[PDB]
């Protein structure tokens, strides 16, 4: 991919530019008779030529306040990456962020930094889920008159039967007492259904 | 700098090429305004569409779901947002995402949180009840999941009350 | 102040190759870098000074 | 009155090329498409929607697929219609570890101008008739140099976290 | 003389333009970055922040 | 250095870097994330 390490590249490219335009108006006369100094200095009357050289003064001049406030605008943006990168070398690579596409597309496991000219890499390591199956679900399950709810988990449906799993990979195992917590009655609850929870 | 004098135009060389300098510093503004909107409403790369059945476990999303009646398929949220919101030598140029596909994002945005909860954000999107992902999170904010679940009633109208009350927010 | 090119800076030899009708050097900001003697034929860089 | 930009699907691919005039009529200039963003000549329009490769405006892309070059309305992506129910839960059963790349600039060129040799070069007499400007000088310079410092803590609030070099 | 004078005066308002353009696209852009974080975390997501 | 403009060289070389890098990466596969707190 051409494109992957472009935004170092438009930096750069962005410095050249920058400076190749600021040495390119030096060429420039600004109105005045010619550009070269030395010239204006050696045809024209020395007690008459201030007026002129005054004006080769002020094109250099206003040209290099413009090429030092590009310079800070240009140096306000990169100091923005600059703590973006070191917030992500903090939160990523020196921990695990559970901010959701901060570290990379899915969930975040762990990050690499790598050096690069007037940059940083980072390879974000992270977790996606595939292969997914679909299942009839129940907020809640009624054994013993009293609704149950998974501590941590979801109830699945095997086709004819039931089981509790965690909701970020299919684990079946079998709805007991350990895997669910009881709380009120079964006429409270919207969508639950019968199933017996192992003792 | 010169309008339609010729006398100036050869004339506006002698004094320099910013006309050249500052046309690429506009451009790079310009395409930045078509990045930074794909920044925020091109996240996603599938158009979830919303259900025909728009019953959510007593959740209405009328007032942010597109509305097929009206035209350019806004929400009435969109809709008042809308509302209440060639010259001599400077052009406006138009934006590469119009209004139409920005609210079509927003609209699989919108439709991929209700049916897939945060899965789509980090991979497929995995289909889930809306009351089953409420749950979830409710016991993300520190609060077990039989709190909705015994109180849904209550939630969906205080939910239901809470988008009524935007556009008044918003327009008075 | 090589036939007529005036200028200002340190003369070193250089190992670069002109042709034969060419007898100054330029390089991309448009600025003398290299000079051909004009007696001899030998190339000299030219670089700022300090 | 309007700006003229040349579409181009890369020299490496083919020759071809088409002219947008943007802003502009088609019946004013001197195989067209009367583009929201322009008058678009040396492209036919398709109604085959694709992902959007050239941009344009106003939602038009050009492409460049089969010997010619096509203008189409950007396609947003796949049309996914997630199988809703009040009871249908989707739990994976397998997963893929994956490795995204994320570049991000951290400095620049520390970059420092001499200014009487800029504006004057080894000149007595323009030397002396910058002071009649002020000391504009100095605020380059100070402006220069707070620059170049800054960039030197870029990198040390980047790479240099670790108190201790790890081996 | 006059239409330098007035080529110059033009110039610089067009650059001051320029400038004033850039201070508002980097404001707009810090903003727009900030929406960006807010779509991944508060929408695409819950956030503990 | 050609016209009055100076480029100044970083204070921390491409090989520093390089240093800080394998500390991390060495701090973060033998130890996670303990080492930044
Ligand atoms: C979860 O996904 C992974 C990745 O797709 C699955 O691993 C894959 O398992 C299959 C079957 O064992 C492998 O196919 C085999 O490949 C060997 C060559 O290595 C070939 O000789 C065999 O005839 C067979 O075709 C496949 O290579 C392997 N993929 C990887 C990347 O290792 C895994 O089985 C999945 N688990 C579940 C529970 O679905
Ligand atoms: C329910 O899950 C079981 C695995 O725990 C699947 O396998 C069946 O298990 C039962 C024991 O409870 C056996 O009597 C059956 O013979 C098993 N089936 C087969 C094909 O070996 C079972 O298939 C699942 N139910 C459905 C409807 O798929
Ligand atoms: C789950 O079990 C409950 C109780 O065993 C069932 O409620 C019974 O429903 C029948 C038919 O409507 C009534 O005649 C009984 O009086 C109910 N029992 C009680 C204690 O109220 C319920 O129908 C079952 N649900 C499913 C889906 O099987
Ligand atoms: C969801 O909200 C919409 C809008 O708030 C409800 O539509 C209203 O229905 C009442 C009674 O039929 C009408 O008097 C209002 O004029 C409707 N509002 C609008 C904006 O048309 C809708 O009833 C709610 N419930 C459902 C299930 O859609
Ligand atoms: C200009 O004259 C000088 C002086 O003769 C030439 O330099 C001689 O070059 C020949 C051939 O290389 C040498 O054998 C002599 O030793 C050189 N003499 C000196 C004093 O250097 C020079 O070649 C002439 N320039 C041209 C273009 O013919
Ligand atoms: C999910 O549950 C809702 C609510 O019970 C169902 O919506 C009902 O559908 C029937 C049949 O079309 C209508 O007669 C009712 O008026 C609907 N109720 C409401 C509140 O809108 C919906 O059909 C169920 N979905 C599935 C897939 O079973
Ligand atoms: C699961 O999803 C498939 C398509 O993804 C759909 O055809 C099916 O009806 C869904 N439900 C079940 C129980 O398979
Ligand atoms: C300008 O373009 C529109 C759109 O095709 C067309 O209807 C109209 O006639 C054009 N105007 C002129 C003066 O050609």
């Amino acid at each position: 991919t051409p494109s992957a390490l472009g935004k170092l590249q438009d930096v750069v490219n962005h410095n050249a530019q920058a400076l190749n335009t600021l040495v390119k108006q030096l060429s420039s006369k600004f109105g005045a008779i010619s550009s070269v100094l030395n010239d204006i200095l050696s045809r024209l009357d020395p007690p008459e030529a201030e007026v002129q050289i005054d004006r080769l003064i002020t094109g250099r001049l206003q040209s290099l306040q413009t090429y030092v406030t590009q310079q800070l605008i240009r140096a306000a943006e990169i100091r923005a990456s600059a703590n973006l990168a070191a917030t992500k070398m903090s939160e990523c690579v020196l921990g695990q962020s559970k901010r959701v596409d901060f570290c990379g597309k899915g969930y975040h496991l762990m990050s690499f930094p790598q050096s690069a000219p007037h940059g940083v890499v980072f390879l974000h390591v992270t977790y996606v889920p595939a292969q997914e199956k679909n299942f009839t679900t129940a907020p809640a399950i009624c054994h013993d008159g009293k609704a149950h709810f998974p501590r941590e988990g979801v109830f699945v449906s095997n086709g004819t039967h039931w089981f509790v799993t965690q909701r970020n990979f299919y684990e079946p195992q079998i709805i007991t007492t350990d895997n669910t917590f009881v709380s009120g009655n079964c006429d409270v609850v919207i969508g639950i259904v019968n199933n017996t929870v192992y003792d | 700098i010169c309008g339609d004098s010729t006398e100036c135009s050869n004339l506006l060389l002698q004094y320099g090429s910013f006309c050249t300098q500052l046309k690429r510093a506009l451009t790079g503004i310009a395409v930045e305004q078509d990045k930074n909107t794909q920044e925020v409403f091109a996240q996603v790369k599938q158009i979830y569409k919303t259900p025909p059945i728009k019953y959510f476990g007593g959740f209405n999303f009328s007032q942010i779901l597109p509305d097929p009646s009206k035209p350019s398929k806004r929400s009435p949220i969109e809709d008042l947002l809308f509302n209440k919101v060639k010259f001599n030598g400077l052009t406006v140029l138009p934006p590469l995402l119009t209004d139409e596909m920005i609210a079509q994002y927003t609209s699989a945005l919108l439709a991929g949180t209700i049916t897939s909860g945060w899965t789509f954000g980090a991979g497929p999107a995995l289909q889930i009840p809306f009351p089953m992902q409420m749950a979830y999170r409710f016991n993300g904010i520190g609060v077990t999941q039989n709190v909705l679940y015994e109180n849904q009633k209550l939630i969906a109208n205080q939910f239901n009350s809470a988008i009524g009350k935007i556009q008044d927010s918003l327009s008075s | 102040n090589f036939n007529g090119l005036t200028g200002t800076g340190v003369l070193t030899e250089s190992n670069k190759k002109f042709l034969p009708f060419q007898q100054f050097g330029r390089d991309i900001a448009d600025t003398t870098d290299a000079v051909r003697d004009p007696q001899t034929l030998e190339i000299l860089d030219i670089t700022p000074c300090s | 009155f309007g700006g003229v930009s040349v579409i181009t699907p890369g020299t490496n691919t083919s020759n071809q090329v088409a002219v947008l005039y943007q802003g502009v009529n088609c019946t004013e200039v001197p195989n067209v498409f009367q583009t929201r963003a322009g008058c678009l000549i040396g492209a036919e329009y398709v109604n085959n929607s694709y992902e959007c490769d050239i941009p344009i405006g106003a939602g038009i892309c050009a492409s460049y697929q089969t010997q010619s070059i096509i203008a189409y309305t950007m396609s947003l992506g796949a049309e996914n219609s997630v199988a809703y129910s009040n009871n249908s839960i989707a739990i994976p059963t397998n997963f893929t570890i994956s490795v995204t790349t994320e570049i991000l600039p951290v400095s620049m060129t520390k970059t420092s101008v001499d200014c009487t040799m800029y504006i004057c070069g080894d000149s007595t007499e323009c030397s002396n008739l910058l002071l009649q400007y002020g000391s504009f000088c100095t605020q380059l310079k100070r402006a220069l140099t707070g620059i170049a410092v800054e960039q030197d803590k870029n990198t040390q609030e980047v790479f240099a976290q670790v108190k201790q070099i790890y081996k």
